[PDB]
């Protein structure tokens, strides 16, 4: 999983 | 038996050579079986503060909390060393699910990221300075080595199989 972006920015995708 | 600094240079160079390399206890042993105090064996990673400033509850609990954070911090280091770095590698958000649940649970966790090169601080996270094209490979490899070494020591301490178990337990509050 992504370890860099914020949770919301990951939730946008 | 290899000297401390002999083994250290060897391991750090190997990790820089291959970012996905696994290290055995036999290779790591000269680094952790040394009679030198904890504060002297670690030259980049602030292992002393990590152990001391996270002593909450019983060692069975907080050593595992620290180990969990160190496992992720190691991944952060290997990512920077990999021949193909992952996307968004230049910055780590505080609200990142992985970081928030593992690394940010320990005091000093963010300082490790700073050692990797994430030195610029914004209220939403840490990131490399603008204008710095690449990570300091020698520095990242050294810090990554110390992170996995510390996690190894905590594992041995939890198993009561550390060669310097008796001495290191005195650091446990
Ligand atoms: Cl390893």
């Amino acid at each position: 999983e992504d370890m860099y972006r914020a949770a919301d920015e990951i939730e946008k995708e | 038996e290899r000297a401390f600094l002999v083994a250290r240079e060897e391991l750090a160079s190997a990790l820089r050579r291959d970012s996905g390399q696994a290290f055995s206890l036999e290779q790591l042993r000269p680094l952790l079986a040394s009679s030198l105090p904890l504060a002297a064996r670690y030259l980049q990673l602030d292992a002393a503060r990590l152990v001391r400033c996270n002593a909450h509850g019983e060692p069975r609990n907080y050593l595992n909390t620290l180990s969990t954070a160190l496992n992720i911090l190691e991944k952060y280091g290997r990512n920077l060393l990999s021949p193909q770095r992952p996307r968004y590698w230049r910055g780590v958000k505080f609200n990142n699910p992985v970081f928030r649940s593992t690394v940010d649970a320990v005091q000093g966790g963010r300082d490790v990221l700073r050692l990797y090169g994430y030195t610029e601080e914004q209220p939403d996270g840490l990131s490399f300075p603008e204008g710095q094209e690449e990570p300091d490979e020698h520095q990242v490899a050294t810090v990554t080595l110390e992170v996995l070494l510390l996690r190894t020591e905590l594992s041995l301490l939890l198993q009561n199989t550390h060669p310097r178990q008796q001495a290191l337990e005195q650091l446990l509050e």
